[PDB]
Order: C-alpha cells, then sequence, then structure tokens
C-alpha cells in the first residue's frame, strides 16, 4: 500500500499512447523514478522526476502530481518492443533507498495488417514420429487458453520480429505424447479465427 | 522542513 | 582560517537595580566553534549559564548568546569571561550598565 | 519579503569518538528548529510556538532527515580529509546552508545551497540553481561528481518548490509571531571620553526584524568614516539590539543627528542630545 | 551506468543449509548500495542497504541474509543457511544520489535434495511446406523439456553466429507438474526465416540451451549422469 500500481495487464495497440500509473503514501516524497524491466532481466531506469508537471525524453513523459499523491508514465507512439514490466519508486520522507511498486505489465499488440491464421504440424528435425503444432499468423486481439489436459503444452502467444522485413507475427506452440492428439485439436480451448487454415500433415 | 538530498561532498 | 570573537555583555531590558532581568553575552564572528564563555559575579563564576544553539553568519562566522536570570544592584560587577584558540590570554568584558 | 534558512555544523573530535552536529532552522530572524547530536532526545525539537502544533508525521519525517544529514557529513568530514591530505588528529568543520526567499507575494525569489570547510568557501549552487561555484581543486571533485550525477535539478525542485510550500505553511501558521514588525524604541547616551570631545551612541532596542540602518550625520553628511557600528545582537525575548556611536567635539552634540531606518517605522527616526 | 555494476554468480542451486555469497561491484564511486529479491507477484523487496563504507542498514526482508560494505566499490549479500523461501531472483543496486543502476541478476535456487535436478532435452522442429506454401516463410520451433531449476539461456545460431531478429523465446516456461515446487520445466521458442533462406542448404540453424546445474564440488549419488552445468544444442541445414 505504500507503493501503488495495477498489475495489468496494460494492453494497448501499436501507435497509442500507454499511461502507467502509480499513487503513493507518504506526502513528503521528494523523488520518483519509471523503471523498465523484460522478462529475466533487471530493471533499466526511464524517467525521475522531482516537481509538478510534466518531464520528457523521446517518446517519454513523466508527470507528477504530488497534491494527488499520484505519478505517471506516458509512452508516446508505443511499439511492441515496449512490452515490459513498468516498475514505479518512490523515495520517502528522509529515506536513504527506494519504495518500488509490484509494476505493471505492459503489452504493445502488433498491426497485424493481413492476418493468415493456420495451426501447421512441424516435425522433428533428428528423425522421429515426434511433432510440434504452430499456431501462427493470427491477429494481435486472439489470445491463446493454455492446456485444460495436464499432457497437453500449450504456450502463451509469443511477437516474433524479422527486423529485417519489418515483419511482426504472433505464434503459439502445443505438444503431447498422447497418440490421438492432433493439431486440428490442440488450440479448440481457444477462440480461433474462422477461416484458420488447417493443412493436413 | 528539511531538503532531503542524498549527495556527497 | 582561524577568526577571534567579538564580545558583547549587556542586559535583555534596561537595568533598573532590583528589577528581575537578563543578563548577555554576545559572542559572533568567531571561528573554529570550539569556544569557552563564563559569565562572572564580582568575578565569581555563575553556574546556572544557558546558551543558544550554535548558527552563523554569511562569512560562516559563528555566533552564540549566553544568558542568565539576573536582579543588577548599584553593588554587584558582571563580566563575561571568553577563551578561544585565537586568544593568548582569556578576553574580560566588564557590562557597562550605563554603556 | 520572507525567508527559510537551514544551518548546519559538523565538527570532527579526535579523542572523544563520533563528530558534533548542530542543526537550526529558522524563519527571517526566528529560530523555530534544533538538533544536536549531543542532547538526550535525538530528535529535532521545536524552538517557536507555533511549530509545536505540526504533528508526529512532521516531527518523525524532520527527524528523519536531521540524522540522514548528519550521517552524510559523518561521511564528507572522511573525504574532505582526503581531498586535503590531512590525518585524523586535527578537529576540522563542515558549515552546510540552504533556503529560500519569497517576496510580499510569496513568490519565489532566489534559493542557496552553500558548503564551508575550516571557515572558508567550499562550493555553492550559483543564483541561476543550474551551476556550481567551486572555490578551489578539492570542490571541483565535488562539482564533477553532482554534474555526472544531475544533482542540480533535484536540488533545484526543493529550492522552487518544496522550500516555498514550508515557508508560506510556517508564514500563515505562525503569523502572529512571523507577520509582525516591533519598532524599534531609540534613546541616547553622552560620555565625556577627555575636556574636548565626547562619544554620543544612538541606541535602537526591542526590534523585529533584525534588518536596521543606524546612520549618524554632523550637519547632514552621513559620519562613514567616524561611526563605530556594533554587531545588531539578540535581548533573547525574540528582538534585537544595535546602537552606533560618533566621538564629537565637547558643545558640538548639537551638530549631530542619528537617523533610524526599519521595516516597522513609518517615518525613518531622527534624535539628537537632550542634557 | 547498469553496465558499471556487475554481480556474481549469474545462477546457483543450493542444497538446504549451505552458505553462499552473492558479489556486488561498481566502479562509479557511488556512495549508496542495495540487495534485493524479486518474487512473482511481490515485486522487489529490499534486503539490506548501505549509505557508505564500513555502514548497513536492514530493509524490508532482512531476516536470514548478512551483507558486508568494508570496501566502498563491494556489497556482499551472505546466506548463512540456504532454505527454500530463500530461492529466488536477487538484484544489487548503486546510487550517488537516489537514481539506482541495477546488476544483472543472480536466480537461487534452493534444494532439500540435489536428485530433482535436471539438464534439458533439446528438439529442433522443421518447417512445414504448407508454411513455406502458404506464406514463403519458414519457422523453426525449438523445445527444451523436462529442466530443472529453470536456469537456462536459450539462444539460436546461424551460420555460427548468434541472431536476435527473427526469434520469440517464451518469457516464462510450462511447468510440467505445475502441482509442484520442484516440477521439471518445458520452453519454446521460434525463429522464423524467409523460405528462400530456409531452403538454400549453405545455411545452418541451431538451438543452443546452456543449463546452470552443479559443479564437480557437488556431490553426486544417483546412477544418471551428474547434471552439471553444460550446453545442449539441436540443429538442422537448410533444404530446397
Ligand atoms: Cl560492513
Amino acid at each position: 500500500k505504500e507503493v501503488e500500481q495495477n498489475s495489468g495487464p496494460l494492453s494497448v495497440p501499436e501507435g497509442a499512447i500507454a499511461s502507467l500509473n502509480c499513487t503513493y503514501s507518504d506526502r513528503g516524497s521528494q523523488s520518483f523514478f519509471w523503471y523498465r524491466q523484460y522478462s529475466g532481466k533487471s530493471p533499466e531506469l526511464i524517467m525521475s522526476i522531482y516537481s509538478n508537471g510534466d518531464k520528457e525524453d523521446g517518446r517519454f513523459t513523466a508527470q507528477l502530481n504530488k497534491a494527488s499523491q499520484y505519478v505517471s508514465l506516458l509512452i508516446r507512439d508505443s511499439q511492441p518492443s515496449d512490452s515490459a514490466t513498468y516498475l514505479c519508486a518512490v523515495r520517502g520522507t528522509g529515506r536513504r533507498a527506494l519504495t518500488f511498486g509490484s509494476g505493471t505489465r505492459l503489452q504493445v499488440q502488433p498491426n497485424i495488417q493481413n492476418p493468415d491464421p493456420a495451426v501447421y504440424q512441424l516435425r522433428d528435425s533428428k528423425s522421429s514420429d515426434k511433432s510440434v503444432c504452430l499456431f501462427t499468423d493470427f491477429d494481435s486481439q486472439t489470445n491463446v487458453s493454455q492446456s485444460k489436459d495436464s499432457d497437453v503444452y500449450i504456450t502463451d502467444k509469443c511477437v516474433l520480429d524479422m527486423r529485417s522485413m519489418d515483419f511482426k507475427s504472433n505464434s503459439a506452440v502445443a505438444w503431447s505424447n498422447k497418440s490421438d492428439f492432433a493439431c486440428a485439436n490442440a488450440f479448440n480451448n481457444s477462440i480461433i479465427p474462422e477461416d484458420t487454415f488447417f493443412p493436413s500433415p | 522542513g528539511l531538503y532531503d538530498g542524498m549527495e556527497h561532498l | 582560517i582561524q577568526r577571534t570573537p567579538k564580545i558583547q555583555v549587556y542586559s535583555r531590558h534596561p537595568a533598573e537595580n532590583g528589577k528581575s532581568n537578563f543578563l548577555n553575552c554576545y559572542v559572533s564572528g568567531f571561528h573554529p566553534s570550539d569556544i569557552e564563555v563564563d559569565l562572572l559575579k564580582n568575578g565569581e563564576r555563575i553556574e546556572k549559564v544557558e546558551h543558544s544553539d550554535l548558527s552563523f553568519s554569511k562569512d560562516w562566522s559563528f555566533y552564540l548568546l549566553y544568558y542568565t536570570e539576573f536582579t543588577p544592584t548599584e553593588k554587584d560587577e558582571y563580566a563575561c569571561r571568553v577563551n578561544h584558540v585565537t586568544l593568548s590570554q582569556p578576553k574580560i568584558v566588564k557590562w557597562d550598565r550605563d554603556m | 519579503s520572507h525567508s527559510m534558512r537551514y544551518f548546519f555544523t559538523s565538527v570532527s573530535r579526535p579523542g572523544r569518538g563520533e563528530p558534533r552536529f548542530i542543526a537550526v532552522g529558522y524563519v527571517d530572524d526566528t529560530q523555530f528548529v534544533r538538533f544536536d547530536s549531543d542532547a538526550a532526545s535525538q530528535r529535532m525539537e521545536p524552538r517557536a510556538p507555533w511549530i509545536e502544533q505540526e504533528g508526529p508525521e512532521y516531527w518523525d519525517g524532520e527527524t528523519r532527515k536531521v540524522k540522514a544529514h548528519s550521517q552524510t557529513h559523518r561521511v564528507d568530514l572522511g573525504t574532505l580529509r582526503g581531498y586535503y591530505n590531512q590525518s585524523e588528529a586535527g578537529s576540522h568543520t563542515v558549515q552546510r546552508m540552504y533556503g529560500c526567499d519569497v517576496g510580499s507575494d510569496w513568490r519565489f525569489l532566489r534559493g542557496y545551497h552553500q558548503y564551508a570547510y575550516d571557515g572558508k568557501d567550499y562550493i555553492a549552487l550559483k543564483e541561476d540553481l543550474r551551476s556550481w561555484t567551486a572555490a578551489d581543486m578539492a570542490a571541483q571533485t565535488t562539482k564533477h561528481k553532482w554534474e555526472a550525477a544531475h544533482v542540480a535539478e533535484q536540488l533545484r525542485a526543493y529550492l522552487e518548490g518544496t522550500c516555498v510550500e514550508w515557508l508560506r505553511r510556517y508564514l500563515e501558521n505562525g503569523k502572529e509571531t512571523l507577520q509582525r514588525t516591533d519598532a524599534p524604541k531609540t534613546h541616547m547616551t553622552h560620555h565625556a571620553v577627555s575636556d574636548h570631545e565626547a562619544t554620543l551612541r544612538c541606541w535602537a532596542l526591542s526590534f523585529y526584524p533584525a534588518e536596521i540602518t543606524l546612520t549618524w550625520q554632523r550637519d547632514g553628511e552621513d559620519q562613514t568614516q567616524d561611526t563605530e557600528l556594533v554587531e545588531t545582537r539578540p535581548a533573547g525575548d525574540g528582538t534585537f539590539q544595535k546602537w552606533a556611536a560618533v566621538v564629537v567635539p565637547s558643545g558640538q552634540e548639537q551638530r549631530y543627528t542619528c537617523h533610524v531606518q526599519h521595516e516597522g517605522l513609518p517615518k525613518p527616526l531622527t534624535l539628537r542630545w537632550e542634557p | 551506468m547498469n553496465a558499471g555494476v556487475t554481480q556474481t554468480p549469474k545462477f546457483r542451486v543450493l542444497k538446504t543449509g549451505q552458505s553462499m555469497t552473492l558479489l556486488c561491484a561498481q566502479d562509479m564511486n557511488h556512495d549508496y548500495m542495495y540487495w534485493y529479491r524479486q518474487d512473482p507477484g511481490m515485486g522487489l523487496r529490499l534486503i539490506h542497504y548501505s549509505v557508505g563504507e564500513g555502514t548497513t542498514a536492514k530493509g524490508e526482508v532482512p531476516d536470514g541474509y548478512n551483507v558486508s560494505r568494508l570496501k566502498k566499490q563491494n556489497f556482499l549479500l551472505g546466506l548463512e543457511s540456504a532454505a527454500p523461501s530463500q530461492t529466488s531472483v536477487y538484484f544489487c543496486a548503486s546510487s550517488f544520489t537516489d537514481t539506482q543502476y541495477f546488476g544483472p541478476g543472480t536466480r537461487l535456487t534452493v534444494l532439500e535434495d540435489l536428485k530433482n535436478v535436471f539438464p534439458p532435452e533439446v528438439a529442433v522442429f522443421e518447417p512445414s511446406e504448407a508454411e513455406i506454401s502458404h506464406t514463403q516463410k519458414a519457422t523453426l520451433v525449438c523445445l527444451a523439456t523436462g529442466f530443472y531449476p529453470d536456469h537456462v539461456e536459450l539462444s539460436w545460431w546461424v551460420n555460427g553466429k548468434e541472431v536476435h531478429s527473427g526469434v520469440c523465446t517464451d518469457p516464462q516456461p510450462l511447468k510440467e507438474q505445475p502441482a509442484l515446487n520442484d516440477s521439471r520445466y518445458a520452453l519454446s521458442s521460434r525463429l522464423r526465416v524467409s523460405a528462400t533462406f530456409w531452403q538454400d542448404p549453405r545455411n545452418h540453424f541451431r538451438c543452443q540451451v546452456q543449463f546452470y546445474g552443479l559443479s564437480e564440488n557437488d556431490e553426486w549419488t544417483q546412477d544418471r549422469a551428474k547434471p552439471v552445468t553444460q550446453i545442449v544444442s539441436a540443429e538442422a541445414w537448410g533444404r530446397a
């Protein structure tokens, strides 16, 4: 309750503004920080702010409202690479350490111009009757329901950037040891687009 | 009220 | 750098014999802060002496007010005794009431 | 106009363990807080009636902030010994002062943040609140550290913002004692130095605030050469005293005027001797 | 700034009751240094901090941890007697004022029994012709399966150069047995290339998982291979 942020996820289309919001208890607090943390990496400083008002740095704007004990980070022209946990940090009165909020998950959805949703079977390179199911090229409003079974594995969606083509695509992976399990069934817990291309393997 | 500056010489 | 104390001895209010008052020794302009200040009654060290919180002026030189409740008389002689690293000998300033 | 100022003194004590740390706070010429590392409380303490109205949140925060300053100055004494190649056998003094001034409208006029080492200028924030004056090569090391860490930005936020907010809070809540003028009660004394010359001493007592101008004129020209002017001194009741003296040729005491100027005076005052 | 703060080790498995020290170093002459832990849903919790050489102070969760700052550049975090509750990601930070710069973190897993440590099995899955047909793109899938603890770095190598472009690795692993705290993990990654690049057999595609497990200084009693720190790879060639 000392530094409060909503957990999110806050979901925003690329090109739109993202407002990460933060409230703090100690009215005498003099310093306010925004940190970005990518999965399995360390916090990186985005902005510090000290006075009521605005502070800008590239696409980032921090705004401090000491009267309402409220501080925001605005990401202008949001990009998928902005997807991360944003951590608010406040130094209370006479403190010599920062108090961190528990953070807000931001997901910036790529604009899939020509969605081509499909479920492909991929076979193990080193020979086997072993396979995975790849759901790919779906619109960024498609979400992927994790597995209802304990012997069927379904990953969350993952944004992949072929930087040289400036081409972003969504994908999830499904696999299982069960003989009956088939790609055509893999993603049936999920709301997958009508017109999802199912080739036969 | 006092300044909360952390800077050392 | 070192600076020798300026010394002023005086009463809070104009002195009327028998009327309860305060005896002040204001030491200012000195450096460093280590200073010995005693109020004297006919050369005898008064024991219940208060002093202000150490502060300083624009030029960083310190000042301190030493004081004690006293009732002046026509008879009793009052002084302030100051020693400081700058002083080869204690400086004694007599309270000149009719200053 | 009005001011808030905090004064810090840190003194190393070679044989006697931890350094001495004294903090005083003033609004104008009225002390309102103190801290002394050698007092029993180990708390920021009230020194004016109005500040005692503040509740425990205020005292806890100020006590935390003041003890945090003393820890920083403990390390500063050690650093400065390094910068000046000094041993622990000598006693050394760090002084620090900061605050803000406001106009009659209570809007910011200017800020201050300065340090001294053994009674000499070390480093100060310039009047523009953006750049540092380093007094010597030791202070240049501090300056480069402070420039690299963008210290001036956070300090400026305090001096222009928080400092001004605290001063307005104190001026409103302490208005009885802070938003007052006590006019000087003036008088004159006469002392024969010789048979050919006497001393005229012009008195101003019981005034607040401390700012005052005592001037002596002999036939309408200020005696800037020949006037002794004692340092303004506290009465100990929250008021100030000052005197200005001239040695005059005996029987020509008529020919000298003392002019008193003070905020509390609607008309500048003027004295001459009465025997 | 972040680059000025160094932290070792990167990964450690400990037996309950074992000792270790985490080293934080900064070459920035920073007065202030910080040890935090980060646990899901908790965010960063301060363990201990330091305002200078020879001085330390309790943070929010100090119990079970000690620290030393005998030298200004180094802040040591000591685990006297490792407990399962100390399983966490540890970050150190330093500041000149209050702006903190963070080290790269230390992933610690504390185990009752090291018999539960397993390296990954790694497989690469070849693009479907249906995808190459429909999209003129080819997605390779890497699966890293049955590893514990979750101390892995997955990387893609194309013609012996590490690639960043065209890759998406699961931001978190699947638990194979979600009911259990010592469940083994599965991790998927994709590498997507043009169908031309895939079909030119001059091109080599390798999926590498660096696993951080036991040392040689760890005792091994079990029948199966000692699950030491090791790279496990799977690969494929381009094909027209
Ligand atoms: Cl230590």
